[PDB]
DNA sequence: CATGCGCTCT
DNA sequence: AGAGCGCATG
């Protein structure tokens, strides 16, 4: 009678381990969690906030099939490539084929690798995210490569903050309607710390650039304090993509850095909504 | 057993008759970015399927890396089953278009390093199962396990 | 039409 | 560190 197991997990382009964060607040016990990172910054962050628990490797065109069959077999496959050569928020992007972009395949491949081979019976769960801002060609290729179409789902609706996503992979009602939580900081006011007023009550898509915090046209200071303008801090801004407070506060990391983290990321709450189902399949901690 | 060929980028049917393969059982396309599995699946089981880089100097809007990659793709697609019915070999040909980088993830995804072939700086590269002369001499072997209509 | 998981250049 | 550029695209 096959009891439920702990989850088996290789995550590709891991970043600041949103992935794990999840899992491990869904209350789902982790076997295993193998990363493919090369940023020192982020693997800090995923070595530091989970406490070695992380098993890190290389670059990810570094890891073979003789890699996958050798770390075991592997409940769940998830990754976030690059897309700084995809999104259209960048005038110089090199497309899907070239640059960073082909770093796609690479999950693609890998995923093929892992994907239990045929008269296998058991559970395999995939999830591969990207921008919704990317040209048409990529999309297509991407959804050709991966077999599927994407879901898209809106960080605006659970969080303080636009972020619409495109999400292929098979987790179980990736489809299905988003539900606000108690947890849940809807309103960037919510974000703020002590003495701070937002101007906004959604926020749009934070990325890498420092003034993707500034408002429309005008360029609106997102917060306003005692007498004096501001935008978000770190803090803030942790908590806006639903990270725990503090949670970027490691290896001395500038404010432009943090940021560079965090407009890469993952919304949690968006993640969470997809792993959600998760917890009824494997073991519980 | 007869000929069953999926010819990609190229069309090797006037080379395929050549060397002794034909007999309709060849099948080509140009653009493959609206091609399915089903689609690979449907066109009958292939022994062998071939793909190649258009020479350089040629006209191309494609990357050099959309070639291999949309050549792994239907390859995966057309390969059988875990049991193993027949023979079924592939083979991807770079006419030297392909960045270091580049053959580099052709090696990579492929899990093969390229055999390297010269004409007498007009050479060409390849990565095959296998056990324009000069590598005729590749397409050559084939008529061990499929029959040759001469 | 307003917008963007960015680069560049001080 | 912060401002400008960029324009296809949903
Ligand atoms: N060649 C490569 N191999 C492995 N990881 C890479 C890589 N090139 C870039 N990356 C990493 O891939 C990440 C994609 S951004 C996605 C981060 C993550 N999904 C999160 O939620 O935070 C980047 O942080 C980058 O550091």
């Amino acid at each position: 009678a096959e009891k439920r197991k702990p989850i088996r997990v290789l995550s590709l382009f891991d970043g600041i381990a949103t992935g794990l964060l999840v899992l491990k607040d869904l209350g789902i016990q982790v076997d295993r969690y193998i990363a493919s990172e090369v940023c020192e910054d982020s693997i800090t962050v995923g070595m530091v906030r989970h406490q070695g628990k992380i098993m890190y490797v290389g670059d990810v065109r570094s890891v073979t099939q003789k890699h996958i069959q050798e770390w075991g077999p592997f409940d769940l496959v998830i990754g976030g490539s690059p897309c700084n050569d995809l999104s259209i928020v960048n005038p110089a992007r090199k497309g899907l084929y070239e640059g960073t972009g082909r770093l796609f395949f690479e999950f693609y491949r890998l995923l093929h690798d892992a994907r239990p081979k045929e008269g296998d019976d058991r559970p395999f769960f995939w999830l591969f995210e990207n921008v919704v801002a990317m040209g048409v060609s990529d999309k297509r290729d991407i959804s050709r490569f991966l077999e599927s179409n994407p879901v898209m789902i809106d960080a605006k609706e659970v969080s303080a903050a636009h972020r619409a996503r495109y999400f292929w992979g098979n987790l179980p009602g990736m489809n299905r309607p988003l539900a606000s939580t108690v947890n849940d900081k809807l309103e960037l006011q919510e974000c703020l710390e002590h003495g701070r007023i937002a101007k906004f009550s959604k926020v749009r898509t934070i990325t890498t650039r420092s003034n993707s915090i500034k408002q429309g046209k005008d360029q609106h200071f997102p917060v306003f304090m005692n007498e004096k303008e501001d935008i978000l801090w770190c803090t803030e801004m942790e908590r806006v993509f639903g990270f725990p407070v503090h949670y970027t506060d490691v290896s001395n990391m500038s404010r432009l850095a943090r940021q560079r983290l965090l407009g890469r990321s993952w919304s949690v709450p968006v993640i969470r909504h997809l792993f959600a189902p998760l917890k009824e399949y494997f073991a519980c901690v | 057993q007869p000929v069953r060929v999926l010819s990609l980028f190229e069309d090797i049917k006037k080379e395929l008759t050549s060397l002794g393969f034909l007999e309709g059982q060849l099948k080509h396309v140009v653009d493959v970015t609206d091609t399915v599995r089903k689609d690979v699946e449907e066109w009958g089981p292939f022994d062998l399927v071939y793909g190649a880089t258009p020479p350089l100097g040629h006209t191309c809007d494609r990357p050099p890396s959309w070639y291999l990659f949309q050549f792994h793709r239907l390859l995966q697609y057309a390969r059988p089953k875990p049991g193993s019915p027949r023979p079924f070999f592939w083979m991807f040909v770079d006419n030297l278009v392909l960045n270091k980088e580049d053959l580099d993830v052709a090696s990579r995804f492929l899990e093969m390093e390229p055999v390297t072939i010269p004409d007498v700086q007009n050479a060409v590269r390849v990565w095959s199962n296998i056990p324009t002369k000069l590598v005729k001499n590749c397409f050559l072997p084939l008529r061990e396990y499929f029959k040759y209509f001469s």
